[PDB]
């Protein structure tokens, strides 16, 4: 028999119950910063055609600067 | 953050005087705190005399100095550096009256002084002296002044000022009183002045505790209030 | 290591410290001065070309020593200008001493001197500037000098400093001209060679700066350019350079 | 939105401030201003409450050197 | 007890509203809504009673407690700084809810070599755990420190560490409530001057008052057994005095 | 560059003079002051903003003057810029002394850039860790010089030091026009600290100083309280 692989948190990967519960509402303002990281980091896992559809990978890192807090 | 600090004349990555900031947590180390106020007619200002022993002779303990008939200064740090910055002044105010013909306003004094320390803060030859100077003096046209001045060499004016380890409760608490303002008498100037060490000390001011210099526009000069002066003072505290 | 003082010898026999201050001369401007009989040019370049800089110099590169001699700067700016100052004092006082203008040589001889002093002594930071020097004599008439922040000098025809040295003068020498420099091909080659070692393109007119110096009746008026004449200047650059195309 | 604010306490007068605050430092003074309304066992956070925490989260030089400025 | 220490009325106060509210009686915090505040500054003289104070909380809210010095957990080998920091909050996760006493943080909190970036990397590390990711948790710390000046800005946060409690030395009256609950159990039928040991006893700090109790017992061992006189309290003060310096 | 940073006469591997900036950086975390050059005169205005209400505001002047025609902004150390204030005011009258008529800005500026040279070049004393911005009114045309540590003195037509520096350049280029006049460079250079005083504008907060035809002359706290008020 071939066990199913073992890799549920080996480096801390989210489980389902350690979600940040943080509602994207909940952040105030930050509209133009919101919609490029989820330009790059929610919109391709999901719509993915609509990128293959221009010819385009999508971007595959961002880096998020500034002051702190 | 310690930094580069150990030579005073090399500047921290940031851009701050590491040598020159620890001067002023050199201020405080000799445990004793002085108050000055400024009043609508009078200057005044209250430092710690702590004698630890019997055997002291408590005339010669007294932190507040007279520089000049005019201008009396109160002094917050180590003794020595305390004693040779009222001697510099000495020098520097008798040399004004004798080169311009007539006494040194306060803020001159000290714009001085700072103008000295500031040269040993940059020339690496001489350890910068840790103690403030707090000033005061009737100038005509201007009536009393106080001046806080450091050894960093930053002189401004004060309508009260604190130097010592509760130096920030003290502040904190003249900016609780100056802005209710009310009538600055003489009495009120050295209630005011008295509250405030209290207050910070939590202290009854047995009348051995403390030294009181005032100088007032009516009288021109800088006089040490007595012991049973105080005495009534603290009464007229009380109630 | 053997770069904590100026007056340290390495293992190997290399003033590590003066190196170090040769080196940095590439964070320098870019200053040229072109092969040229009956006259000489140097050509700088202005970095700082904001829009906030009022301009109130028009030679903050280009400065006249003598009469008959100018010098352009490449290196710190407190530097440049205790440099220059001493170098006006010393063609001043030789005039004074002597009642006859510096002869070129001795001056630069008398900076490299003030220099190198800075590199033996100790507690004295080697000046990290050089320069060059245009000027006229009646011993050898116009000369092009080249100082060195190592109190090094030496004469020359056609060279540059600052960023892009070397671009520029491997680009001097691909059309190094000898004899045949007229004042015009001169200018045309400092356009033409400052429209490549500076990355900017189109070599605006307000960001570059040519002086010039010339015999004229005996009195060697020291030039700078205005901006009329270096757009024109410009401007045959770039007409010239639109015949260049042809080939295609 | 979820902190219980008195209808007296008017947000715009501290969000016209001149002072560059933070996101971080904005949570500051609400989450430091509902303590402070907790401390003297009121349930509502007033105004005065809002305002001395204002005075608290600014004030970040305090120290200092005043040789520096 | 919080009555162990003495003279800190205010200051114990202040803690207790700080930290035993949000692990007793978190419904308060909740109706307001605002995050319940997590982590206390005390600063103040060495040895004036931070480490009691902590521990006399951790006492009353009956839980477990863990103490650390904070200058052994910067070790020379780059990295182990802020994993010990890790290890610490990883360790609270599991066993909760945790009083995480952190001694003095200068070393920790508060530029251009590899051992000073060390230093930033567990101050980073730091107030990630405290503030951010993961879980946000319950636990509570009781982070001490000896000179505040020192200490980051981004440090002293409401969700991160506020509340800078003074504990200045032993206040002029809280020396006789000090000598009244360490010098109580010691048994004395004689009468005592309190006055005249506290006005002898300029700049002490609180556990200079035990070791002063100690050696008068110390004394009455090296003699008949009973404490009986005060100058036994006067040379005990003296000896904690030149002997201790 | 890492272990040569504490010596001002040693050269990096790149040839870096690192002490020189660092003292600029401390000049960059100074009070925010701004000067602009106006068809009609000079305006320099910086933010005397003291920690506590117990100060004296009239005490210490930022805007201070060294001749009848040029005055003084500074952002940085303060006890370093009345020492160079009081030898830029000796060599002015050096100069007056000398040639009978009032020093020329570019002259002064060049000299006090000099006197912040002479400290950048031995070790065992520290670099003036203040930036100047001087005006002055000579031969008809308005200056406007910037002096920093490193003793490079530039010719800015507007600009501003101090924190938040870079936003105050930005405000500048924006609502900086070659043709205005001095009763809108006023309005300009207190719009110019706006953007980085935290804070309400008390005329005993923003000392500005005008460089005008007449003369430098820094302002009463009341003219100041009415541009404020026009401005507001
Ligand atoms: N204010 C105080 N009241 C009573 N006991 C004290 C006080 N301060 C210190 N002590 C005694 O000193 C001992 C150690 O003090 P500690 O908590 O280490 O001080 P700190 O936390 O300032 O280092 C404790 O066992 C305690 O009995």
């Amino acid at each position: 028999d071939v066990l199913p692989p073992e890799a549920d948190s080996s480096i801390m990967m989210l489980t389902s119950d350690q979600k940040p519960d943080v509602m994207y509402a909940d952040i105030g303002g930050m509209d133009i910063q919101k919609q490029e990281v989820r330009e790059a980091v929610e919109l391709p896992l999901t719509h993915f055609e609509l990128y293959k559809q221009i010819g385009i990978d999508p971007p595959r890192g961002v880096l998020m600067y500034g002051p702190p807090g | 953050s310690a930094g580069f600090d150990r030579h005073i004349t090399i500047f921290s990555p940031e851009g701050r005087l590491y040598q020159v900031e620890y001067a002023f947590k050199a201020i405080n180390q000799g445990g004793l705190t002085s108050v000055a106020v400024r009043g609508k007619d009078c200057a005044v200002i209250v430092t710690q005399k702590k004698v630890p022993d019997k055997l002291l002779d408590s005339s010669t303990v007294t932190h507040l100095f007279k520089i000049t008939e005019n201008i009396g200064c109160v002094m917050t740090g180590m003794t020595a550096d305390s004693r040779s910055q009222v001697q510099r002044a000495r020098y520097e105010a008798a040399n004004w009256k004798y080169k311009y013909g007539y006494e040194i306003p306060v803020d001159m004094l000290c714009k001085r002084i700072a103008d000295i320390s500031q040269v040993y803060t940059q020339n690496a030859e001489m350890r910068p002296l840790g103690c403030c100077m707090i000033l005061i003096g009737i100038d005509e046209e201007q009536g009393p002044q106080v001046y806080k001045c450091d050894p960093a060499g930053y002189y401004c004016g004060f309508k009260a000022t604190a130097a010592g380890v509760k130096q920030t409760e003290s502040t904190s608490f003249l900016e609780k009183k100056v802005k209710k303002k009310f009538d600055w008498t003489f009495e009120q100037t050295v209630e005011t002045a008295i509250t405030c060490l209290s207050t910070v000390l939590s202290i009854d001011f047995k009348p051995s505790e403390i030294e009181v210099g005032v100088v007032t526009v009516e009288n021109p000069k800088f006089r040490i209030l007595t012991e049973a002066e105080i005495d009534a003072h603290l009464v007229a505290l009380a109630e | 290591r053997y770069d904590s003082r100026t007056t340290i010898f390495s293992p190997e026999g290399r003033l590590y410290q003066v190196e170090y201050a040769m080196e940095a001369i590439g964070h320098a401007g870019t200053c040229l001065g072109i092969l040229a009989n009956d006259g000489v040019l140097l050509a700088a370049e202005r970095r700082n070309i904001h829009k906030l800089l009022d301009e109130v110099f028009f030679s903050e590169k280009i400065y006249k020593l003598n009469e008959d001699m100018a010098c352009s700067v490449a290196g710190i700016t407190s530097d440049a200008n205790v440099l220059t100052n001493e170098l006006r004092l010393i063609a001043q006082r030789y005039l004074l001493q002597y009642q006859e203008p510096i002869p070129c040589e001795q001056l630069v001889t008398a900076l490299c001197d003030i220099k190198q002093a800075y590199t033996q002594f100790g507690g004295k930071r080697p000046f990290g500037v050089s320069l060059l020097y245009i000027g006229w004599d009646k011993h050898y008439g116009f000369q092009l000098y080249q100082s060195d922040p190592s109190g090094n000098y030496g004469g020359w025809k056609a060279t540059c400093i600052g960023n892009n040295s070397a671009a520029a003068v491997s680009m001097l020498k691909q059309d190094y001209k000898e004899g045949e420099m007229t004042l015009k091909s001169a200018l045309a080659l400092a356009i033409k060679v400052l429209n490549k070692t500076m990355d900017v393109s189109k070599l605006s007119a307000e960001k570059v700066e040519i002086a010039t110096l010339t015999r004229e009746n005996g009195k060697t008026v020291i030039r700078v350019l205005k901006q009329k004449e270096v757009e024109q200047l410009i401007k045959k650059h770039e007409e010239e350079e639109a015949k260049a195309e042809r080939e295609k | 939105s979820k902190m219980n604010l008195s209808e007296e306490v008017d947000l715009e007068d501290y969000v016209a401030r001149p002072d560059k605050i933070s996101g971080a430092d904005i949570n500051s003074i609400c989450q430091e201003s509902g303590m402070l309304a907790v401390r003297e066992n009121r349930y509502i956070v007033l105004a005065k409450d809002f305002e001395k925490a204002y005075k608290t989260v600014i004030k970040k030089d305090e120290q200092e050197h005043e040789f520096y400025k | 007890s919080y009555s162990e220490i003495g003279g800190l009325s205010e200051q114990i106060r202040e803690l207790r509203e700080v930290i035993e509210l949000p692990l007793t009686n978190p419904e308060l915090f909740q109706r307001v809504g605002i995050i319940p505040p997590k982590g206390c500054l005390l600063y103040g003289p060495p040895g004036t009673g931070k480490t009691l104070l902590a521990r006399a909380v951790a006492s009353q809210l009956d839980c477990n407690f863990l103490k650390v010095v904070s200058s052994s957990i910067v070790d020379k080998y780059i990295g182990e700084s802020a994993r010990l920091i890790r290890e610490m909050f990883n360790y609270a996760r599991d066993h909760q809810p945790c009083i995480i006493f952190m001694d003095e943080i200068d070393a920790i909190g508060g530029e251009g070599t590899s051992a000073d970036r060390e230093i930033q990397r567990t101050l980073m590390e730091l107030l990630n755990q405290m503030d951010g990711f993961d879980t946000l948790h319950r636990v509570k710390m009781i982070m001490a420190t000896n000179r505040p000046d020192t200490l980051d800005p981004a440090l002293l946060r409401p969700g991160r560490l506020d509340r800078k409690i003074h504990i200045d030395l032993p206040n002029e009256q809280a020396r006789l409530d000090i000598l009244k609950i360490h010098a109580g159990p010691i048994t004395k039928h004689g009468e005592i001057d309190y006055e005249a040991i506290v006005k002898l006893s300029d700049g002490f700090n609180g556990a200079d008052l035990r070791n002063v109790c100690t050696e008068a017992g110390m004394f009455a061992i090296r003699a008949d057994h009973d404490f009986v006189v005060q100058e036994d309290f006067m040379k005990a003060v003296r000896k904690v005095a030149d002997s201790k310096k | 560059e890492r272990g040569y940073s504490f010596s001002l006469t040693t050269f990096s591997p790149s040839g870096k003079l690192v002490q020189i900036e660092y003292a600029l950086a401390a000049v960059a975390g100074g009070a925010p002051s701004v000067g602009i050059k106006a068809a009609n005169g000079v305006v320099l205005a910086t933010e005397k903003k003291q920690k506590s209400i117990l100060y004296d505001e009239r005490s210490v002047h930022k805007v201070e003057p060294i001749t009848k025609h040029i005055g003084l902004v500074y952002s940085g150390m303060g006890p370093d810029y009345r020492v160079l204030v009081h030898r830029a005011r000796k060599l002015a009258q050096q100069y007056y002394l000398v040639y009978q008529e009032p020093i020329p800005t570019a002259q002064l500026v060049q000299r006090v850039a000099s006197v912040m040279q002479e400290y950048t070049q031995s070790g065992g004393v520290r670099p003036f860790g203040v930036s100047l911005l001087i005006c002055g009114w000579n031969e008809g045309r308005p200056y406007l010089f910037q002096s920093d540590p490193s003793g490079a003195y530039f010719a800015w037509k507007a600009t501003a030091m101090g924190k938040n520096y870079v936003n105050g350049k930005t405000f500048l280029e924006k609502r900086y026009n070659e043709d205005l006049e001095l009763e809108d460079a006023i309005h300009t250079a207190i719009l110019t600290l706006k953007e980085s005083f935290e804070g309400q504008m008390t005329e005993d907060n923003i000392e500005v100083g005008i460089c005008n035809e007449a003369g430098f002359r820094r302002l009463t706290p009341t003219e100041v309280k009415d541009y404020l008020a026009a401005i507001a």
